[PDB]
RNA sequence: ACCAGGUUGAUUCUGCCUGACGUAGACGCUAUUCCCUAAGAUUAACCCAUGCAUGUUUUUGAUAUGGAAAAAUGGACUGCUCA
RNA sequence: GAGAGACGGCUACUAAGUCUAAGGAUUGCAGCAGGGGCGAAACUUGACCUAUGGAUUUUAUCUGAGGCAGUUAUGGGAAGUAAUAUAUUGUUUCAUAUUGUAAAAGUAUAUGAGGUGAUUAAUUGGAGGGCAAAUCAAGUGCCAGCAGCCGCGGUAAUACUUG
């Protein structure tokens, strides 16, 4: 269809496997997701950089080790899935793409604002966070967010608080 | 519960249109967005021109932040404000339908003369 | 015909061998415009004429209930199969029906012989819902 | 098409005009002049986008009819006048 | 010599018993929540799915 | 970067049918929000009731304080369809 | 006429017509709404120059080009139908200010009341193999019927009908 109306993700290849539904149901109940569909969105972009990580190891260009690969390592580091590395040194750039292949789906699924509340002391359960966010009681440093699947970047991690003027506080 | 503060960002002067421009910042802490009646009163103290010479527009609230943005235009006297602004922007501070104007124009291009001739042929019958 | 400068002899030879594909042969002759039974569409309309039954093939034994209709778009006569139990009691003669296909690429499936169409609507009432009992027939 | 064209489209506008490819559909087709088709820009975009002196179509006529605009030492009051390369 | 008189013999012959009203079934992530805690108590993940779920 | 069921008392092959998955149109049953995006192309480039889409301008000034005509300028662009 | 073999310009023939006082006169919706036919198949005979443009200087003239709203499961997003242990707290279905609009909606910010998740708030398809899920119960007995392919139905059917 048109660009505004194409679809992003399809059905899996084998609809009924007992060896696939058991593995995935351990992820839904642990992280607290409502649809099987919304799990499929976060794994495809996990596949797409791994499609790009393989090419940069095999590039024979002298500048591709300098530009696009360094433009690969930053984007994960701003969201904070990767921890941090020195971009001036050449040999650690090789280590950065080699560390990329050792990730999982849970490295992406853990930096979500629903789970990141419960891992802090604000929420008791993960289901306590989904019921709390939608009423509008939780705020980042200036903004009041109502989307539990909002990705939390690296620098904005420590500044999660309650809303100061909500009924969840005293006022 | 009504709260309003004023912060002036990017003050610029316009000599040809004889006006000044600035971008306002409103802090409404535990209140809705303010009506424009009270904000026009507040600029009369800081800018000593009359409150009728001042016009403000486009008050948009950033969502879930308790802070809104708007714009300010001021003039010296009253008559150039009616000259340089648009019509509906003036008439907010203080015609004929479309389907009838199309009917009289089409009857006007039919005639080969005045209404004196249009009655004069009816005199003969 | 394996050579570096033999592209003219390779393309001319491989077009001849491609004509023995049984799916590609019908695309060249355009048989779906020439010998189509229903036209080119998902459904059709018709007028009922008979209410008759047929007998299925060996080794099974039953009586399958069908109906002989006449289409509007082309004007031909054709037979369709009533697809549910106790559904023929709704049907009266001099009435309209809507016809849907079986889904086996123009062939007959099951043990019903020579028939490739089934009824879906009667008097703009869904027969799948009318068997469930949600609606009533006027 | 038995004659010339008079309407221009925003998608085929030059990118060096720094226009937004947003809500608009048409763009101003400038007059014929001394410069070529590439090194020219309309005047009404200069007073609106690059220089910031007007907001809408009404304030364009105010500065132009007040006869202060002086291109190459000449007064000009047409909004479709092409400003070329190198002129002051 | 083909009979069509026996159309619809079985379905009108079997007697009808009425439906029994049920509680409102939960929908959403709570529907997935009631299914996950019910599977974890019987060790359904550990034995790799080798049991009978519908037991009656 | 993945294959399964079907010829025999049982086995190994060639060979085809079928299941699992996409892209455009139509249809059955059921629906609380908000923002974005689309809608007589496929058969008939078949016939049309009614209403509306091209006029501006002191250049002169109608026995007429602001409009009659004449002059001047554009109606060849824009929009619709795919024989 | 600078530019038309122009059709919301003219002339003739062919196929279809309409008005009349009977001598004559006249029409081209593959422009926007709308009706008829055809089909399995597709929407308001709605408001307006706000923003982008055209008409030889376009700040007040015109603009069914072009915007702004109504009808429709055409698709893609951000979300709901509960949470902590009967009870507590409190999301939508209700209203109202300001912002806003060419004038009206709508979105956003704030404010009001009432008290309910058996509720105003979940459906569609399937249960022999492929292929995740019952040899559970009651009826019928090669009948009525089901099944893309293999195949079940002969008084104990996990393979038809109901629960
Ligand atoms: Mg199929
Ligand atoms: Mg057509
Ligand atoms: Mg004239
Ligand atoms: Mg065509
Ligand atoms: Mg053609
Ligand atoms: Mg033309
Ligand atoms: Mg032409
Ligand atoms: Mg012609
Ligand atoms: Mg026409
Ligand atoms: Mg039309
Ligand atoms: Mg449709
Ligand atoms: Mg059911
Ligand atoms: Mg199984
Ligand atoms: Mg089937
Ligand atoms: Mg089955």
């Amino acid at each position: 269809a048109n660009q505004f109306s194409k679809r992003l993700v399809h059905k899996p290849r084998n609809p009924f496997e007992k060896d696939r539904l058991i593995k995935e149901m351990q992820i839904v109940g642990k992280f607290g997701l409502k649809n099987k569909h919304e799990l499929r969105l976060v794994e495809k972009n996990f596949s797409n950089d791994k499609k790009e990580a393989r090419l940069l190891l095999t590039s024979n260009k002298v500048e591709d080790i300098s530009i696009n690969s360094r433009n690969l390592l930053d984007k994960l580091c701003t969201a904070g899935i990767l921890n941090g590395i020195d971009l001036t040194s050449k040999e650690e750039i090789l280590n950065g793409l080699n560390s990329i292949l050792d990730l999982t789906i849970d490295s992406y699924l853990e930096r979500t604002l629903q789970y990141k509340v419960y891992s802090s002391g604000l929420a008791k359960s993960v289901h306590h966070s989904r019921w709390l966010i939608t009423k509008g009681q939780i705020s980042i440093q200036g903004v009041v967010i109502k989307r539990p699947n909002y990705v939390v970047k690296a620098e904005e991690e420590a500044f999660i608080e309650l809303t100061p003027y909500s009924w969840s506080n005293n006022t | 519960a009504a709260n309003c503060e004023l912060e002036i960002l990017l003050q610029k002067s316009n000599s040809l249109l004889s006006r000044k421009e600035l971008s306002l910042k409103i802090h409404h802490e535990e209140s809705p967005v303010p009506q424009k009646k009270v904000i026009t009163d507040k600029l009369s103290k800081l800018f000593q021109t009359k409150n009728d010479n001042i016009v403000v527009y486009d008050i948009t609230n950033t969502p879930g932040t308790h802070t809104s943005i708007g714009r300010v235009n001021i003039y010296s006297n009253q008559d150039d404000m009616k000259r340089v602004e648009k019509s509906y922007m003036v008439a907010r501070k203080t015609r004929k339908p479309r389907r009838t104007r199309k009917d009289e124009r089409k009857k006007a291009y039919k005639r080969f003369g005045t209404v004196k001739r249009a009655m004069k042929k009816a005199e003969r019958k | 015909m394996n050579g570096l400068f033999a592209a003219n002899d390779l393309i001319k030879s491989r077009k001849v061998k491609r004509r023995s594909d049984p799916y590609y042969r019908k695309k060249i002759l355009g048989t779906k415009y020439k010998h189509s039974k229903i036209g080119n569409g998902p459904q059709a309309k018709g007028i009922v004429l008979e209410k008759t039954g047929v007998e299925a093939k060996q080794p099974n034994s039953a009586v399958r209930k069908i109906v002989k209709i006449q289409l509007i778009k082309t004007g031909k006569k054709i037979s369709a199969f009533v697809p549910h139990d106790g559904s023929l009691n709704y049907i009266e003669l001099n009435d309209e029906v809507v016809v849907e296909g079986f889904g086996k690429k123009g062939h007959s499936c099951g043990d019903i012989p020579g028939i490739s169409y089934k009824v879906v609507k009667v008097q703009n009432v869904s027969l799948l819902a009318l068997f469930k009992g949600k609606k009533e027939k006027p | 098409t038995g004659g010339p064209r008079k309407h221009l489209n925003r998608k085929v506008a030059p990118t060096s005009w720094k226009l937004d490819k947003s809500i608009g559909t048409y763009a101003i087709r400038p007059h014929s002049g001394p410069h070529k088709k590439d090194l020219c820009i309309p005047l009404a975009y200069v007073l609106e986008k690059f220089l910031e002196y007007a907001n809408n179509r009404k304030e364009i006529q105010i500065i132009l009819k007040s006869k202060n605009i002086k291109i190459n030492g000449k007064i000009i009051e047409k909004r479709k006048y092409p400003v070329g390369f190198g002129d002051v | 010599q083909i009979n069509i008189k026996k159309a619809g013999k079985v379905k009108n012959q079997t007697p009808k018993v009425a439906k029994q009203e049920k509680q409102r079934a939960k929908t959403g992530r709570c529907a997935n929540r009631r299914k996950y805690e019910a599977r974890l108590e019987m060790g359904y993940f550990e034995c790799n799915g080798k049991m009978k779920l519908n037991l009656k």
